This record gives C-alpha cells, structure tokens and sequence, in this order.
C-alpha cells in the first residue's frame, strides 16, 4: 500500500478513477449479495442480467452557486431511464439491487466550501399545505435535481414540498442526518465521495415504480468563495453503479 | 544434410536440402519469430507496476 | 491535463458501439462503456477500448 | 500467438491500474480485463505477417535502363543505389541500420524500331549483363577490351527461357547498413554533407552480344531486389514529405494530417 | 411407453399438449445448446436472459380457404414484437438462439387435405421486375402472414416479390423441398406438427435486424374439401419457442 | 462398397415392413428382401466417383478478358467472383456452406491484327498478370508505377511453354463460404439485399509486357478454377429456372416438368 | 517424409512426398469415403423399428 489517496473502481464497462480522495464508506458494514435460497418466496427464476446493467450510469449535472441550498435525487427512480437497466425495470415486475454513489466537484487551492453527501432510507417529505399530501411532480425529477430554498415554502401551490433546508423536509434535526452513511466533500482536503449500500427493505423483492428505495442529499453547509480574479463557475455531478440486479415476475411493459 | 520440420497450419512436415558451399543461397528465415517488448515500451530505471500509484 | 497546479475538475470518456451514433446529449453517451477522470497528481488516466465485433477481423 | 483474457469480477479496493504518470516516459500496460469487467477469451492468432523476416523479403523494381542497338554507344551503365523509387525507399526509412542479402533478377524485353529494308528475320539475342566494382575498368563502347571479364563475373542469357537470379553476401565496409548519416566526408567538415558519402557499390553494365540485324531491336532491363535474412535496429517514425531529390533529404512542408470540418464533427 | 400419439411440452412458461399427433423430427440431429468457449470470439460477456425469454409466443391465424396457395414467414422478424424476446433484440447488436417451431390445424373426419410444414435455412427470394429488388415491405410481415398466389407475379411493382408457388419463389423444384426438415399435416391421421432447429450459421453470432436466419413455409398440396353440411372455416396458427437465448454488445435502442 | 443382400424364405407373420406413415418426416428402410423373397448376392460395388472430393475437384472455365495492343490503354481487368457461368455455378448451388482451397490456371492466347508494314516478325510476348486485393493502388495505364508490384503477387510467363499454376488458401472472413445470403447490408435494412453484399474478393490486372509491334497483338486470357479440398454442409435442391442476373437470384417461372400427352400413357 | 499407401484397383502401393512449407500445395484428399445417412434420412426424435407399425 503506496499513497493512500489514489483508488480506482472498474465495475462492468466504465472505469472512474481519482487522485485525491478519502476512505471508502461501506454500506452498514456488508457488501452487496445476491438473494439465497433460504429467505426467498418466488416461485419463478430470477435473471442475472448481465454486465450490461452494472454499470456506470451518470446522471446530470448542475452548479454550485454562492446561495444554493441543497438537492436530491430518488434512487430506484432517477436510473428509470438509463440503458438496460430501464427497460428490465418496467418489463419486469420485481427487482432488488444495490448502488455505488460517487460524487465530483473539484476546485482549486483558492476556493473554499463544504458538502454533506449522504443517503436516507425511506424518505418521506412533508406538503406544504398540510391537509393535503405532495404531488408527484414536485417530489421525483425526471433524473434533474430537486433543489431545497430558502423561505420556507409559502402556502402554494397545496401539493408543493416543503423546501424547508434546516429541517431537511423530512421533519427532524439537519445535523442529525449523520446516522445514515455518509461522506464530507472539503474543498480544502478532499475532491470526491464514494459510497457502497446494500439492499435495506422488510420485504425480500420490492417494486420499482411504487416504492423508492433511498434518497441521495447534497447539502453544503458551508458555502462557496473566492476572491476576485478565479473562475466563478463550479459544476458538479453524480456517478452511479447498480450493483448485483435481479428480477422476477415477466409481464408487459408500462 | 535434410532437416525434416514442421509446416505452418491455421489451428504437418516437409523435408528440406541445401545444395551450395556458400551460406547466402539458401532460403530466407521465415518460420522464427521472437518478441522482445520491453526495450522500446518501459525503458525507465525503476521497475513501475500497475497498481501502485505512478509519481509516489 | 496540462493546465496550472491549482486547476480541477473531472471528465467522462464514452466509447458506444455501433447500433445508433454520436450521442447528442452526456446521458445517450453515459449508456456505453466509459469511465471517469479526475486531474491532479499523475492526471494522465488510460481508457481502454475493447475489442467487441461479430467476425475476427476487419478491414483497415 | 497473442495473449488470452481472463475473467474479471466487480472490485472497490484502491488498486487504479488507469491513473498513472506519462510524464516518465514510460508507456501503460493496461489490458481490457482490468478497468472493466470480461469474460474469459483464449485468443488463436499469431503475430507471424509482420514480422521484418516475413516484412522485408519481397522483391520490387530499382532502375530500369535501355540501350539501343544502333551505333557503337549502344550500352547502357547505372550506379548502385536504392534511393531511385519511392515504394523501396520508404521501406527502409523505418529502421536505421540494417543487415541482409540480395537476390537479383532482370526481367529484359525488346521492341522493334523502323526501318526500310524488304524482310526481317531477328534470331534470338543475348546478354550479357556485367558487374564492376568501385576501382576498376570500364568500357566505352561494345566492342572494347573491358568486356573480356577475367575476372568480373557476368550474365549470360538469351531471350525466351526464365530470367536470371543470383544471390549476394552482406558486401559492406561497416558492421551494418546505413541509410543515415549525420556529417561531412572531408575532415575540414567542408563539401558533402548528405548519405552518398559513404555509397560507392560499384557499377553495372549491359550489352547486346548480336553483331547487328536490319530493325534494330531496342531494350529495356529492369532489376529486382529482394532482402534476405533481414536484421534490423534503432526504428524510427515514417516518412511524411515526399522525396524530391536522390541523395538530400530536402522536403517541402506540408499538413500533418487532412483535415476535418469540426472538433466534434464525426 | 404407452400410446404413443400423445406428447406433451412445457417451456418455461406456457405448455402445449396434443392428444392426436405424429413423430418429432429434431433438426439435422442436433439439440440447440449454448456456445462453447473454444469458438467464440466476442470480447464480453453474454448474457443467458431468463426463462422470461425461452417461452412460446403464439403468432397470428389465417384461414384455409379452398383456392389458398401458400404462406410464409420469416424467424428471427417475426419475433421482433414479442414480449423481453424482442427488447433483448433491440437493445443488443449480436446472439444466437434456436427454435422449437410448432402447428395446429384440427377437422373433423370428414374433411380431407394436406399440407407441407418445412423450414428454409438462408432462404432468398425473387423480385418481379429482373433488374431491381425486391421492397422490404412486400418481403416480410410484422407477424403477419405472407401469401402466394395462382398468376405468377404480373409486372408490377417493380419491387415485388414473385409469388409462383409451383417454382417456390427461390427459383428451385417445390417437390424438392423435403430435403430441409419437415413434416406432413394430413387432416386423414395427423393434428400438428413439431420441428426442432438449432443455429445454423457461418459466423458464430449474427445480427437480428440485418440477416434473418430462416424461413418458414407452409404450403397445401391437397385443397380442402367437403360436402354440404359441415363447418366451411378452418384456421391454422402457429406456436414458436426461442431456444438456448443469448446476446453480446449492449448499446441503446432503434 | 455398398451392402449385399440376404436370403429370404416364405413368412406370414405380423411383420409388416411395408406399411408405415410418412407424416412423421421419416425415410423407409425397406430393402428388397423385406418385401419378397430373394437371393443372397453380395455387391462389389463402391461409392467412390459420387463424393464431394471426387464430384467438385475438376476445373472449369470462369471468365475469359481480352486486352488489345493498341494504345495505352491496352490492360484488362477483372473482379473477382464465381457466378459468371452457369455450369460452375449450379455447381455450387447444391449447397450452402463451402470450404476449400484453388489452383488457378491461365491459358494465355494470341491473334494478329491488320497493319500495313512491310514485313513482320514478331518475338514472343510476356505476362504479367498480377492480382490487387481489396483496398490497395490501382494501374490506369500500361506504363504506370502499380506494376512494380512491391508486395502483391505477380506472374510471369513468356508464350510457349505450359501454363501457369498455383494455389491459394482459404482466404475469407468467415468460417465458410457462403453461397446464398438472406438480408442487407445497411443496419437500417435499406438499399442492396443480394449476395454480393459478402463478396470483395479483389480484383485481377493483366497486360502486355513487350514494348510495341506493327500488328499488333491482341490476346484473350482464360481463368480455370478447381475447389481441391472440399467440405459441405447444408444441402439444398438444385435449381430448376435459368440463370438471368449475375448478383440477384431473379428468374423467370416455368413448368416443373416436360409434358406427356396423357397420365397412363407411356 | 514419405508415406507408402494403398491404389485403386477393381477386384497396389504407391509412393508419395511432400516438397513445399504451406498445406495448400499437398493434392486432394481424394481416396476418403465416409458415410453417415441418419442426419438426412430419418431424424426424427424416437427411434422407429420398420417391424412395429408407425404410428401405434
Ligand atoms: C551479376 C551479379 C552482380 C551483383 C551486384 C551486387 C549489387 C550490390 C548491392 C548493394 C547493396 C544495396 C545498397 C544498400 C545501401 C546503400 O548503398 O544505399
Ligand atoms: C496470381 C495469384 C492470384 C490469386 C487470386 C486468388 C483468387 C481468390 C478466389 C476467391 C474464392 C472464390 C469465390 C468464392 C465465393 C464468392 O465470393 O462467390
Ligand atoms: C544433391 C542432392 C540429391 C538429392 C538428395 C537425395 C537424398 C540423399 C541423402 C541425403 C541425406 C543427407 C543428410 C540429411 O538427411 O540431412
Ligand atoms: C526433395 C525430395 C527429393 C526426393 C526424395 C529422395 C528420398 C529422400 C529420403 C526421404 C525420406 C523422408 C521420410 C519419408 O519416407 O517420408
């Protein structure tokens, strides 16, 4: 072991490799499996797919302003769209995976700032009318960030979520939100954050487009800066890897 | 002197005679090949492998 | 990447066989085989193109 | 041959086979197997068509001189080199110093010119192809006393059967070939500069042996070079400008490479 | 072994029995099997589906009329639209499969006819006008059937496919068509027929949507017939199965 | 291998060797002594003039070029293919997938032309015939710099002597021939959909060698073929409606067979 | 090397040698005969007895 800070991940087709980066945050403390044939209740057999759906699938990108708040994206959802990971989710009916985030936001010696990359199990948000419950459109991005506010949400529109950012939208302390893993991003010190999570659900195989799995957030607690003469444009993006796919249940497509 | 040697197959024998004193008239030297790569690709001090870092 | 000690950032690099060509947007591009890159302290990073066809050959 | 796969599953350790340093001159070693996840191959080729024994060894035109058969300067002459035509030269240009035989042949022909006499009745001809030395005799016309050949060896051969081949040791002064050569030849560093300067390698000549006819037949030899045991060293890049004279290497600058109407166009 | 006219067939998912039916002929002696890896040359890994994929897709009917000449398909197009059969096709660019092709046609004891179930490796075909070629359009059918006809082509359209059904449309003897595998539908003692085909091929893996690998032809040598007083419609469908499913070279859609 | 046969005496059993069903795609196997009672005879015979080696190994006629003398533009060329001549291609058509080696063979002819010279007295010509493989230099005249053939194989044969010979491996792509091709070329299944969309195969370059004449000389080469280790697989039924198109399988309906002028008439 | 082989003769030996490096310049493979009818004819599943009736 020379130079700690050097990795490098070749997971099916693509390969992302960094210089200068922390540890390696490891789920709960278990890789991803497949599932046994002892906890299992289908009747059918499953498909390993291939290669072909373990991969890495980016998503978009956005800037990290000097006023931004925070984003999110949905999981199981935001990878909807991507190769053949998208069309065996919709023709099948059943599916249990794991992820490999990573993130990337680079800058130089002369910028400064922080950021909370961290994954929630079971995410619920609150509206913003209280009666009613949130929309659907306002809750999951068509793989594009949600991003939080300021103010906190006004009284509109009766189905808008709760861009609350110091209370996270979820309903309990922001500093908190260390219990779930997690990594820091300091520009100072550090250039990207790498994260492995298992399968975590009651039931053994869950559906795709009914129920979301985890919730990434990005939240800089401390925010950018830099003097005059430096490059005012700060881009970042997001990495992931679907890790040990499998399905049930063929049917039609939706 | 007949040299009975091997043929070149896709995946047998042919006989073989020399008939001059000299040694530039017999046929070329097809059948030898030997690769060295190592003189041209990596001709650093240091041996370097894949997975430690490059500079430190 | 040859720029200043003090630049940044990262890249993708995408290599996509032929069913259907240059991808317009990163997301049609992210969907073949490719791998990141992040600069600094020995930034020069190796893709590897593969070697996928039906025959054995091909034609220069 | 080539080298098989093997069969690669998915890794999180810190091994990074991809980042590395160019700036040591030292090029990767990277396979498919290791930045992405494959199956197992074993591969049947062999590295066998491309080879510098199997690369070199193939005969191609040099010179090609014609001599008519009307007056006493019939005779044609023309001084060893292999920097007359451009598919052969290239072919060299891509080592520095080389180490082979030679395996000649003269693919002669003929052709009639006009004439004013009632009948013609060509029997065969002959040749008659001579070899001179540096530091030697010479001829100045056919019927002269240099064509005796005590001791210079020659080609006889008449026109119908298959054409003449010959072998040739490594007849040089150094330990090998030099198709490049950075310095004068005078020691006062004045003069010559070029690669001739070391490139002597005698003469040659050719010769009707037929007294006369009523035509006269006129001809063209065409030689053929074809290296033999073939040793190479010290390669270097292609040619990309293209040759304007036989002993410089003067050029005339031009793109390094056709151009696209884009960066991103395809 | 106890009356041998009965057979019974589960693939995967759906089954098919017949209580009244002759012999299978299996292929040129073979049984459709995976590639070995002594003979391959692609550089990835395949992908062995499901048994989501090894199932019997049931095409479109057609009538027997009393004058019909013939009616053809090809294999590997006709699949195109069926179910994760014809995503796995789309979304790859190479694989290899075989098929267990199956037909009904069931009439009572007083109807009589004939019938010639055969499958064509390679099979080309003619257009009207000599010097150019034919459409696409009038060369297969999106799963519907193709037909023959009586009059041999006429002149039109330039593009046609020449449907002489006594010449086959390949331009050989049609009496000579059993040396492919086959079998007879005779209504007297016969209800179906089963064909088993492995991959024939030169290359080990072929595209799908470029070069199709077979073709089916179904042709009556015996009108049918009847007396007054008895049901004058007879339909025929056809049950086909992919067999021994693989692919190589994941890219996006067409 | 063939077998003999067998001693059959009188029976009345159950046996029944000559019904069966012939809806279940099977071929008899019903001899002579099953349904009669015959003698033991044992066959000599042997299958040995019916096999592929035996049936394909004879050489054939495939195209035959001619190239005038005249002007500069005397060469003729060729490209490669099999299906020129009806009786070497159906041939092939009785199956789908070849393998096998060539021996090639040219029997070169000559012819005068008119002319109005005195006398005539011509040499013996020369060839050169040489052979480009896909994506290669290409001549356009008699007198350019392709036919130094640095690297492609050239012939050359001087007229008087036995033809030329010389074989040639399996050169192709695939792991065989293949003689019929269902589907295009383009993947978006759009424009030529024949056979030839898997046919380059080179090309095949002759010309004269001699300088000039006063006839002059016209000639016509003539190509044979003969497949010499064979190996078949998938076979198909012959054909029965002319060839009309050199690259398509178009063809013009007919009768299966001649007529008789009634059905017990013999 | 020299293979001393059988001839053709209705109802003896003959010599024969090889001279080139390649296998494309050797002669046919003419005295092979190998016979093998069961892919053509009869490939049917179950094996049928041409004593028991076809079918049932
Ligand atoms: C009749 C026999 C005559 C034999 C003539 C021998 C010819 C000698 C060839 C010299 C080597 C070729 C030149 C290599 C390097 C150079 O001088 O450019
Ligand atoms: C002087 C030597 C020249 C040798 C030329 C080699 C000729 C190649 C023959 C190609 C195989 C015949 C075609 C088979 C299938 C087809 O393309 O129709
Ligand atoms: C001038 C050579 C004539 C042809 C050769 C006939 C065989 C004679 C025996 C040669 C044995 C030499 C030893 C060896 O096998 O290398
Ligand atoms: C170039 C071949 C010359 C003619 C052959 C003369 C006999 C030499 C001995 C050959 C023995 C080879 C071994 C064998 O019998 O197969």
């Amino acid at each position: 072991g020379y130079s700690d800070r050097v990795r490098s991940i070749t997971l099916g087709n693509s390969t992302i490799t960094t210089q200068e980066c922390a540890n390696v945050v490891v789920g709960y403390g278990v890789w991803p499996e497949y599932l046994k044939d002892n906890e299992a209740t289908g009747e059918d057999q499953p498909t390993q797919p291939d290669v072909a759906t373990c991969r890495f699938y980016t998503l978009e990108s956005v800037q990290w302003m000097k006023n931004s708040a925070g984003w999110w994206w949905k999981l199981p959802d935001a990878l909807s769209q991507m190769g053949l990971f998208g069309q065996n989710m919709q023709y099948h009916y059943l599916g249990r995976t794991g992820y490999t985030i990573h993130v990337q936001c680079n800058a130089s010696k002369f910028h400064q700032g922080c950021l909370l990359v961290v994954c929630v199990p079971e995410a619920e948000m609150g509206c913003s009318n209280l009666n009613n419950t949130p929309k659907f459109a306002e809750l999951s991005g068509g793989d594009n960030a949600r991003m939080f506010t300021d103010t906190e949400v006004g009284t509109s529109n009766d189905k808008k979520v709760q861009t609350a950012v110091w209370n996270a939208g979820m309903g309990v302390g922001v500093g908190n939100l260390t219990i779930f893993p997690h990594q820091w991003i300091n520009l100072r010190t550090n250039n990207s954050a790498t994260i492995v999570m298992p399968y975590i659900n009651s039931v053994p195989m869950d559906n795709m487009y009914r129920h979301n799995n985890l919730t990434l957030m990005i939240i800089p607690f401390v925010p950018l800066n830099y003097s005059e003469g430096s490059s005012p444009y700060v881009p970042i993006t997001v990495t992931i890897a679907p890790m040990c796919a499998e399905y049930n249940g063929l049917r039609l497509a939706s | 002197g007949a040299q009975v040697s091997t043929q070149k197959t896709g995946a047998i024998h042919y006989t073989n005679i020399n008939y001059y004193k000299d040694a530039a008239s017999n046929s070329a030297n097809r059948q030898d090949f030997t690769q060295d790569p190592g003189k041209f690709t990596e001709p650093v001090k240091d041996i370097m492998i894949k997975s430690m870092p490059a500079l430190n | 990447f040859c720029g200043s000690a003090m630049a940044t950032g990262k890249f993708l690099l995408a290599y996509s066989p032929p069913g259907a060509g240059v991808p317009k947007n990163r997301r049609d591009a992210m969907l073949g085989t490719h791998v990141i890159w992040d600069v600094g302290l020995q930034s020069s990073c190796v893709l590897c193109v593969p070697w996928i066809s039906q025959t054995h050959y091909r034609y220069v | 041959r080539v080298a098989d796969t093997v069969s690669s599953k998915p890794t999180n350790s810190e091994s990074i086979p991809a980042l590395t340093a160019a700036e040591t001159g030292h090029t990767s070693q990277v396979v498919p197997s290791d930045t992405m996840q494959t199956r197992h191959v074993k591969n049947y080729h062999s590295r066998s068509e491309s080879s510098i024994e199997n690369f070199l060894c193939r005969s191609a035109c040099v010179y090609y001189a014609t001599y008519n058969n009307n007056s006493e300067k019939g005779y044609a002459e023309w001084v060893i080199n292999t920097r007359q035509v451009a598919q052969l030269l290239r072919r060299k240009l891509e080592f520095t110093y080389l180490r082979f035989d030679l395996e000649l042949t003269f693919v002669i022909t003929s052709a009639q010119e006009p004439s004013t006499a009632t009948s013609v009745d060509a029997p065969v001809q002959t040749q008659q192809i001579m070899y001179v030395p540096p530091g030697g005799p010479v001829p100045t016309k056919v019927t002269d006393y240099a064509w005796q050949t005590s001791t210079n060896p020659s080609v006889f051969w008449t026109e119908g059967n298959a054409p003449p081949r010959m072998s040739i040791p490594f007849i040089s002064i150094g330990n090998a070939y030099s198709c490049f050569y950075d310095g004068w030849t005078q020691f006062s560093r004045n003069g010559v500069y070029g690669i001739n300067t070391l490139n002597n390698m005698g003469t040659l000549y050719m010769r009707h042996v037929n007294e006369a006819g009523q035509g006269p037949i006129k001809s063209t030899v065409r030689i053929y070079f074809k290296p033999k045991h073939v040793k190479a060293w010290v390669p270097r890049p292609p040619r990309l400008c293209q040759y304007e004279k036989q002993k410089n290497v003067n050029f005339n600058p031009t793109g390094v490479t056709t151009t696209r109407s884009n960066i991103t166009t395809t």
